[PDB]
């Protein structure tokens, strides 16, 4: 529901959304979106629907499908190069998604946009060092560069403190037309976890697991740490409940 | 990109007396994203105001930045000779940025008398070339100074060219260059060339002379 | 501060590809945006193109996009717009200003800048009238004499006396065009001594286009 709720923000200003302990709808949220493309790395994105791991990690942006491309660790484009990085180590899951007209209460960015390059100048008048971002750290120019790019092309300065390091910050700003549809780009890191696995598919729990499919049966019970082999018969409740 | 209306331009102005320029915008432009640029003559223009709020390093405190949203205005808390300059209000709010259409600032301190030299044409322009005839009206203020070549000491129609020079920084005074281009080949029966010169400054225009 | 200096100013034919080189001074280029600036003879200033070396990002103006290629290096230090197959009437003058940034669109400092002329006329070397002192002077008070600059195709030729050493009494006037096409401007100077003046050396005349500096002594007639 947050992610629904406000407008998402663009991809170097991208919000987090991180859920450790908490049964997962995936497939829900997909039905709620049109997915025009759908990748992920290291994991079968079947797999991703229906696993438990010990934390859920969702990163929400509005992207377009033409600079997909771009925005791959793999690929060298600058977008992904300077405003969003997904960490190798964890499995990552990538969404590509186009609001539906039916679903509402998703505000729409005047136009997509995006740092087109990110550097920091050196002490030294005549030596420049290009800045690249760190997997996710929100961009490292993105404090210069406002919400939405105000013009296709913009040029953003400030000057970091001396000592440290005395030297400029300079980033640029690009924009891209916006679609009639808005599109959202979803970043996913889930990070499994060896001995523990917090979050799980709703529903783990399944019919044959429930005492009421097997009522009247022979069945061997292993509810809340007891384990043995009983027959469940309905009756009026007796006990403490 | 926004059209922005500017003042008439060319004031007679006095020294010491606040001058105020009008700035209007056609279309709404940020309450301060305006900047004020003087240019001397023949000179690059030069940032007076950034954003009509504060003064440029190395620029004077009287010239100052007032009003928001549509209408700018530049007002002088006093006037100089140097002062006088033409200047330009940009818009950097919508882009491309527009700058102003220009004002020109004009301050008379007082009337100038005219002084006027007649060059006479030398034997080298007469071997080549058209020797032609030259004219000089110096320290003439205003601007508005008429001079009317004289042929043989018989009237002469006005062909003769004139260029009148931007007042000086300190000076502020306007020097007039009005020369006659007459062929070599015609110089015969002409014996006297004069440039009779109507002006503010002298009691009476006064009729120059050649002869040589 | 960085002092800021411009090509020296070229006539082309229309249509050709010219270029104008504004260098960031000290070999150094500073953290700072280019920005081109075109002014037409007694118009307002307009913006052309905006290009930052560090950055690289190239951005021009509506009007002129895509006739105009603008390359800024910080290793050359120096910022130049090549512009190709402009019409007749882009002839204009250039300026080069420097810029604080987006949020920042103002200029602290100016080019001096570059005519360019675009004319399908060959180029007439110019002529120095003689100073002719006039005949008629005051008697001790000054001494007027006058070397004019004459019959030039390409603006502006820069006229100094005593190679730019006296720099007081000299009046400049703006050229004015006449019933032919070549135009010329006037120089005088007044010299208190009625005679010899100041100094003997006197009236430096230098071509823009031409590049030739020639010094001529004077003497009062």
């Amino acid at each position: 529901s947050p992610l629904l709720s406000g407008t998402p923000p663009q991809v170097y200003n991208f919000k987090r959304l991180v859920f450790t302990n908490c049964n997962y709808n995936l497939t829900k949220l997909l039905s709620l979106f049109s997915v025009n493309d759908f990748t992920c790395s290291q994991i079968s994105p079947a797999a991703i629907a229906s696993n438990c791991y010990s934390s859920l990690i969702l990163d929400y942006f509005s992207y377009p499908l033409s600079m997909k491309s771009d925005l791959s660790v793999s690929s060298a484009g600058p977008i992904s190069q300077f405003n969003y990085k997904q960490s190798f180590s964890n499995p990552t899951c990538l969404i590509l998604a186009t609001v539906p007209h039916n679903l509402t209460t998703i505000t729409k960015p005047l136009k997509y946009s995006y740092i087109n390059k990110c550097s920091r100048l050196l002490s030294d008048d005549r030596t420049e060092v290009p800045q690249l971002v760190n997997a996710n750290q929100y961009s490292p120019c993105v404090s210069i560069v406002p919400s939405t790019v105000w013009e296709d092309g913009d040029y953003y300065r400030k000057q970091l403190s001396p000592l440290e390091g005395g030297g400029w910050l300079v980033a640029s700003g690009s924009t891209v037309a916006m679609t009639e549809q808005l599109q959202m780009g979803f970043g996913i890191t889930v990070q499994y976890g060896t001995d523990t696995n917090s979050v799980c598919p709703k529903l783990e729990f399944a019919n044959d697991t429930k005492i009421a499919s097997q009522l009247g049966n022979c069945v061997e019970y292993s509810l809340y740490g007891v384990s043995g082999r009983g027959v469940f018969q309905n009756c009026t409740a007796v006990g403490v409940r | 990109e926004i059209v922005l209306t500017q003042s008439p331009g060319t004031l007679s102005l006095s020294p010491g007396e606040r001058a105020t320029l009008s700035c209007r915008a056609s279309q709404s432009v940020s309450s301060s994203y305006l900047a004020w640029y003087q240019q001397r003559p023949g000179q690059a223009p030069r940032l007076l105001i950034y954003g009509a709020s504060s003064r440029a390093t190395g620029i004077p405190d009287r010239f100052s930045g007032s009003g928001s949203g549509t209408d700018f205005t530049l007002t002088i808390g006093r006037l100089e000779p140097e002062d006088s300059a033409v200047y330009y209000c940009q818009q950097y709010g919508s882009s491309p940025w527009t700058f102003g259409q220009g004002t020109k600032v004009e301050i008379k301190r007082t009337v100038a008398a005219p002084s006027v030299f007649i060059f006479p044409p030398s034997d080298e322009q007469l071997k080549s070339g058209t020797a032609s005839v030259v004219c000089l009206l110096n320290n003439f203020y205003p601007r508005e100074a008429k001079v009317q070549w004289k042929v043989d000491n018989a009237l002469q129609s006005g062909n003769s060219q004139e260029s009148v020079t931007e007042q000086d920084s300190k000076d502020s005074t306007y020097s007039l260059s009005s020369t006659l281009t007459l062929s070599k080949a015609d110089y015969e029966k002409h014996k006297v060339y004069a440039c009779e010169v109507t002006h503010q400054g002298l009691s009476s225009p006064v009729t120059k002379s050649f002869n040589r | 501060q960085v002092q800021l200096v411009q090509s020296g100013a070229e006539v082309k034919k229309p249509g050709s590809s010219v270029k104008v080189s504004c260098k960031a001074s000290g070999g150094t280029f500073s953290s700072y945006g280019i920005t081109w600036v075109r002014q037409a003879p007694g118009q307002g200033l307009e913006w052309m193109g905006r290009i930052i070396p560090i950055l690289g990002i190239s951005r021009s103006v509506q009007k002129f996009q895509g006739r105009i290629t603008i390359t800024a290096d910080k290793s050359t230090s120096t910022a130049y717009m090549d512009l190709s197959g402009l019409t007749s009437d882009d002839t204009a003058v250039y300026y080069c200003a420097r810029e604080g940034g987006s949020g920042y669109d103002f200029f602290d400092y100016w080019g001096q800048g570059t005519l360019v002329t675009v004319s399908s006329a060959s180029t007439k070397g110019p002529s120095v009238f003689p100073l002719a002192p006039s005949s008629k002077s005051t008697s001790g008070g000054t001494a007027a004499l006058g070397c004019l600059v004459k019959d030039y195709f390409p603006e502006p030729v820069t006229v100094s006396w005593n190679s730019g050493a006296l720099t007081s009494g000299v009046h400049t006037f703006p050229a004015v065009l006449q019933s032919s096409g070549l135009y010329s401007l006037s120089s005088v100077v007044t010299v208190p001594s009625s005679s010899l003046g100041t100094q003997t050396y006197i009236c430096n005349v230098n071509h823009k286009p031409s590049n030739t500096k020639v010094d001529k002594r004077v003497e009062p007639k």
